[PDB]
């Protein structure tokens, strides 16, 4: 929430 | 070569930690794909994108879908 | 060129 970078 | 780009669209929101590299985008967001390499021609999880307002930057791939 | 939707 929301993805890793 | 405009007509033979792909298009994403945002599903989350994302908030540029490097501004002057990265573009910002609001989940639902339309964007053109420019590139998905980095710019010597390498493999990268940073693609290349331009906005609904015409800037130019980078974004996460795992932040899109392609339309 | 493009057609979805819906984030709910």
């Amino acid at each position: 929430m929301p993805p890793t970078l | 070569d405009p007509s033979k780009l792909e298009f994403a669209r945002a599903l989350y929101d994302f908030v540029p930690e490097n501004p002057e590299m990265e573009v910002a985008l609001k989940k639902g967001d339309l964007m053109a794909i420019l590139s998905k390499k980095d710019p010597l021609g390498r493999d990268s999880d940073w693609w290349k994108v331009r906005t609904k307002n015409g800037n130019i930057g980078y974004i996460p791939y795992n932040y899109i879908e392609i339309i």
